[PDB]
């Protein structure tokens, strides 16, 4: 929860904004968890 | 031997012979050959005693787990077809017994006759099959319409199965009428069937 | 790591055949597929997109014939797919010989899933990893989901695959029991759009249906398919410029 | 049993004589001898009744079935060569019956012929088949036109069957037609052919 | 480790085998149904409810009529269920076709039981991870749980599945033997009542039974059940006040 | 930690199967069954204390009938037990069917343990976790007891299931060879209550006897038990005192 | 992956099967093969290029006759694509034993998808390690590819093999459906020379090919072949001077 | 790497197969074997070399014959040698039987592989680990390397055993298509001589030759082996001076 808070005021910094939106959490929820774990990969061929 | 088997409009009637006779031998005189096969089917067999019980067994059998595995009452249409099927499939076993299902049913009204020798044929509203057949079928068409009633069947019935016993020396006096009438399943038995035959006095 | 996804006669300590649920995400990664069910019949819309163009745009096939009133489409393995059909379509003509009547949509449910149910059971052979969507009219029209283990659940609409989940909380909303077989297959084409996030194509989709009063399946033929897809690309755009 | 078979312009007609007797004994009122395979394939037997009907079920059903294989119906060489394989398997059930396959397919009109040791045989033109065959023929084979339809094709068919059965006194009486117009499955029935060997008789 | 738990070849050290223990767990994770016996015949209710708007209020069944004068519930794979009921009706049947005598309700369950007990035995194969429910009237009212396993355990008020640990507590005081027919069948709707934590409606759930007149298996409408349903409502608001 | 409890086709170098001894501990996990054989009868004792008040008085019941001369209880899994008492009846039936003679003991219990080899010695399958108390009159009372493995041993009395440690220590004592039926059976019932670590009355036991002139199975009821209870707690409440 | 690959019994968690997977990669370690559609007849390019000068040219070719109008080309192992096609000339043949009639292409791919799909299930065997590509000509031009599993997939420009991606990306650009069967013959050479990355002469290369108006498979002699190799090279060396 | 060389039914990551690549391993590590085509018949010549003086100069051996016109010679284990050409040789009669012709070098080298794949497909069985370079005239000369992994290759000339590459590497410079059959059984013999680093007696080599011209099949002795023996040898004295 510290890493979501302190991310999310990542996004606010870089729009210049004191105050953390909404959309900036999200957007540090998607953020933190890609670098982790990965999403790609597949379909058929034969899996179709 | 013989069986009739005549559709009516509020019914479907069969008949049988209660006592079968063959040579001066009599096996028994409360022999079934009158198969109650689900509750609102049954089978009436002409050909041989033993063969008979023994197929007609397993029929019952398949009646009721059919009827579990469908959700559904089973139809006329598919044990006229199996019965046949198990007669083919068993020709190192045959079953040399000639068949007469029908009753009601979801589809309706209908008789078929299965060959001792397999297959399942429809007969439109009348049917016979045995020794007894070759008159009966005039014996009933006389008096069949399609608005005959129950009870006027089952006269007309036992009219058959007479023709055919004073003709051979060889055919029983026990006789059971069948009534399927989609809201009971009687039995009339020798007895209730016989005072039928009392008004044509012998 | 884990060894009860070694094989599926090990249980895992949480009650659980783990190597079926394993079987369950090889359907969720193949093409959707969905049936819908109203009283005025039954819809069936399967992939046609897969590929890009060096494939035939008429590539064969996500809506197999088993009988003549009976269809089915499927996601999973379609090599899966291809030899369980087989054995579909052979154990619907065998109670048709057996009985002379056409086979019911919950009877031959139950028949292909003590099939699936043999592989699932037995440690030496692997189960299938495709799910199965049996759509039919018999005397009323009825829908089945297959699960790769066997099991059997009956659905007013479903979809399985990939755009399962996008299904799942459209016809929460908008589906009713009371539809027109219009109204359900222009709405059944609306949800086949959102799962692939694209307008449709009668090229990127194969359509067949059963209907109550001719009992028997057809399959909708491209240009006749057209003009419900465009009814359904007007909503389909509404909904995808959110 | 007596069964025959022209191959017209526009289908095939084919006929068959219902009811079927030893010499004045008949097993039931009527006996199914026509099968509709398809909307364009038919089977026309004669032999025994039993034997016919358990293959024709058979038949029927992997016809359905190789439709949705090839995705494309069936052809009349390969129901005849299916029926040739499985009659050779079960060669070990004893069932003697001599069949006519036949319809239209995408190669023309035809008729293949079968015997119970295999055998299907190519006829484009007059084929009959049973005991009362040879009678049949005189009809067929002159007033034989391939510029006949299948319209004039049953006035024929009907008056080759009459003239067999007024020459064996083991055919019966139950004349049926089928006729294949390429548009549809048309089974004409025992009463309408009925009027036709009226006119070809008082 | 532990477990000697990959085969059920080898039994663990505890003198379990973990396999077998894993799969009778197999059946919590299943749907809960629920078995009350009373002296004028034996209920058995079963869990209709399982799925929300997306599968049918009707999903099969769950509560098959295994005989004509035998029913059983099931609890566990739904996929299992499928196979293992298939079998259950076939030697039903087969008894009479043998003998022509009703199969006895301990004799069928035992029938069952011995086929569970060959996967148990052999490796090849997994046991099922299902507990059927034997309920029926040989000419007294006899109750039996089968489990996994292949164990045999006479009953007289039992629950399975989900609400196995509710309705033991719940039947500690409740059950007794001089209930009728009427105020037994009420209390098995109260008992799966607290396993679920909800009002009950008779659309989603299935009741038979077999009485001791009839000694034949019935079937309660959901227009019949209404009056047992609403009797039953009562007791249960009552549980949910704590 | 080995291979040698992993697999039961491998003798450990200490030249023990640890599997046949985790079968074995199988039985200990069953509840308690004591064998009493007297000059004058044969006398399995069994626990029908199991389960609560939602389980029937005649649950399990232990002590069934194999032939007309011939019973056996059971201790370990009661599923495999089924089987084996099954098989029991079978072979018993076999020896009259094929000379015509009244069962052996010896010899029954000689064919159940081949039986039970084979699952021993085949690896593709597994051995029944269950101990038998064969015995029976054939000519003279015989009481033996069968192992998991499949192993003769003759005893004269003995236990097995959890009660097992405590009973042997109470025979080396109390049993005697120079005894009486009543006072067996009184005997027996001590033993019984020491296991149970309780009071024994006739509703949870079963007893079953053979008797040498008789030479049948009979079942003790519970009118009938209820004075050899008496006689026995004497001496139950003697010893579960200090 | 790591545990879940080490048999084909296994999913892995991904849904994908990585056995099956590890047969698809066996294919791109084999050569090159390619076919075309065209509207006019369906073409069949093999490679036949020799690894040693010592070798003689006429058996690391892919073309096998299957019947008089299907022909096919492989890659995989070369082993089990000799049985594989042995199995597909006995499937076609069979197919003409029991209706006289020679297969269509499209059942005969269902077929043969079929086969290898039973290798694939089970577990004592592995799967065949090869693709097909099965271009025939039953009434109208077809061209269809099987994949190691027993999947089935409709094409109409297609390769397998390791110059696969190359051909692709080949067909992507140049390939349309205006194409008659010369200018379709030339792409199929062109497509072969991309892969191999040089010239080509026509003893290193074999075409078969079935049109639709002679109906049957010929094989195009060496003497055929010099002119449609003659202008491929023209374009082959324009993409090696890319 | 592990685990994927310790099943024959588990192909590896890279689409190779570990096991099948050591098995051909094991034909490298054996004693070599050369077959040579010409236009007038096909030579085979093995390594006749023994380990010591105790063995039979002959040691039982090392080319068989096989049919009339048809040997093998042998390079990997001797152990599978046995079977497999045994085989081979009931196949060769078996053609002779069937259509009462000498089976062809393509169709027996066929069904060997054939035979082999099945034991590379089953995990059951190990297939062979030995490579035969079959010879014969049919039509035309020759020469086949059936390849322990169930592949066939047609050579001009070959090598197999420890000696392969060197003699691979010989040919490419000496061998044409112009070679007579006195001066292709010699190049066999410097090829030979190679191979071992030895040189060539008559009582460490065995050839035997297919003549087209006689189209038998024909082992040539010692005494007729004297004059080519040192004809080679003034060549393999030459090689062993570079």
């Amino acid at each position: 929860i510290k890493a979501i808070c302190t991310e999310a005021g990542m996004f606010a910094i870089r729009e210049e904004r004191a105050k953390v939106t909404m959309l900036d959490f999200t957007k540090a929820i998607e953020k933190v968890l890609k670098k982790t774990t990965p999403i790609p990969d597949l379909k058929g061929v034969m899996f179709v | 031997t013989t069986t009739v088997g005549l559709v009516c409009k509020d019914g479907v009637v069969m008949a049988t012979e209660k006592r079968a006779t063959m040579g001066n031998f009599i096996a028994s005189k409360a022999a079934k050959k009158i198969y109650q096969i689900a509750d609102r089917m049954a089978m009436t067999t002409a050909g041989s005693v033993g063969d008979a019980q023994f197929l007609a067994r397993i029929i019952k059998i398949e009646a009721n787990l059919y009827e579990i595995r469908r959700e559904r009452k089973p139809t006329v249409r598919a044990i006229a077809t199996l019965t046949s099927n198990l007669l083919n499939s068993y020709r190192y076993f045959p079953y040399l017994v000639q068949l007469l299902i029908g009753g009601i049913d979801s589809e309706g009204k209908s008789i078929y006759s299965i060959d001792p020798i397999g297959g399942a044929i429809e007969e439109k509203d009348i049917v016979a099959t045995g020794s007894g057949s070759l008159t009966a079928y005039g014996v009933l068409e006389d008096r069949f319409t399609p608005e005959i009633g129950v009870d006027e069947a089952v006269e007309l019935a036992v009219r058959a199965i007479y023709s055919a016993m004073k003709r051979d020396s060889a055919s029983g006096d026990g006789i059971d009428v069948v009534k399927i009438t989609e809201d009971e399943f009687y039995q009339y038995s020798p007895e209730e069937v016989e005072q039928i035959l009392a008004k044509f006095r012998k | 790591q884990m060894g009860y996804d070694r094989a599926i006669t090990v249980f895992s300590p949480d009650g659980r055949l783990f190597q079926v649920e394993y079987a369950r995400e090889a359907v969720k990664r193949g093409a959707t597929a969905i049936g819908i069910k109203c009283k005025e019949g039954v819809i069936l819309i399967a992939d046609k997109r897969v590929g890009s163009k060096l494939l035939e745009a008429d590539t064969i096939e996500k809506i197999y014939k088993i009988d003549e009133h009976i269809c089915a489409a499927t996601s999973g393995l379609v090599a899966d797919a291809r030899v369980l059909i087989d054995r579909a379509r052979i154990e619907a003509q065998i109670n048709r010989l057996t009985y002379d009547e056409p086979i019911t949509v919950k009877e031959l449910a139950k028949k292909i899933c003590d099939f699936k149910q043999q592989y699932t059971q037995y440690g030496g052979v692997r189960p299938f990893g495709v799910s199965l969507l049996i759509a039919g009219v018999d005397e009323v029209p009825k829908l089945y989901e297959t699960d790769p283990s066997g099991a059997l659940l009956e659905y007013k609409a479903t979809a399985i695959g990939m755009g399962r989940n996008a299904v799942t909380e459209f016809f929460e909303k908008e589906y009713r029991d009371d539809l027109s077989f219009d109204d359900a297959m222009v709405l059944g084409l609306v949800a086949m759009g959102l799962s692939i996030e694209s307008e449709l194509v009668p090229e990127n989709i194969e359509v067949g249906y059963v209907k109550v009063d001719d009992r028997t399946f057809k399959e909708v033929s491209p240009e006749e398919l057209k003009p419900y897809v465009e009814r359904a690309n007007e909503r389909i755009r509404e909904l995808l410029k959110k």
